[PDB]
Order: C-alpha cells, then sequence, then structure tokens
C-alpha cells in the first residue's frame, strides 16, 4: 500500500508504524528484504543515540 | 541499492557470528602441556607379528 502511494502519487512523506517492541526489528527488516526504495528509521535505545 | 547492501551485510555479519561462536566452542582448553623439557618415560603394550 505504501509503495503504491509512493509510486502513483508523488507523496511519500514521513509515515508512522506503531508496533509492539518485539517486532520492532522485524518491520525494518520486512521491507529490507522486500521493497528497499524507502528510507526507514528505527526509534529506540536510550536518550543518547 | 544501499538497503539491499545493508541486508547483505546483515547476512555476512550473522555468518561471521556463527563462525566466531564455532571457533569459541572449538577452542577449548586442551593446552595443559604436562611434559616440559625434562626426562620423561614412555610405556607401550602391543602385539606385532608381521
Amino acid at each position: 500500500l505504501l509503495a503504491y502511494l509512493a509510486c502513483e502519487k508523488e507523496n511519500w512523506g514521513p509515515h508512522l508504524i506503531v508496533v509492539p517492541t518485539s517486532v520492532l526489528l522485524n518491520w525494518e527488516m520486512e521491507f529490507k528484504r522486500f521493497a528497499p526504495g524507502f528510507k526507514v528509521l528505527t526509534y529506540y535505545g536510550s536518550p543518547q543515540q | 541499492k544501499l538497503n539491499i547492501l545493508s541486508l547483505d551485510k546483515f547476512k555476512e555479519q550473522e555468518v561471521w557470528k556463527k563462525e566466531n561462536r564455532l571457533a569459541l566452542q572449538k577452542r577449548q582448553k586442551q593446552k595443559f602441556q604436562p611434559n616440559e623439557t625434562i626426562l620423561q618415560f614412555l610405556s607401550t603394550a602391543w602385539l606385532m607379528t608381521p
């Protein structure tokens, strides 16, 4: 769905994926193996980083 | 291309982890060296008949 929105429409602005903690890595890998044309951010890991 | 490369580096670092843990498991502690450079006696028992 997001890939279709990014291809058919010129809008691929910052979207949010709210997920449980356990799948936090899996999602960023889910379209790493799959469509990699997006820039993914992972938010976790102490205040510093 | 960069993200596919990143997945490939994940694969290579996981196989690196696998070989690292294999080496750690196989390293062991079979290095007692209870010989030194001293006078040592050896005894063997065998039955040869050629």
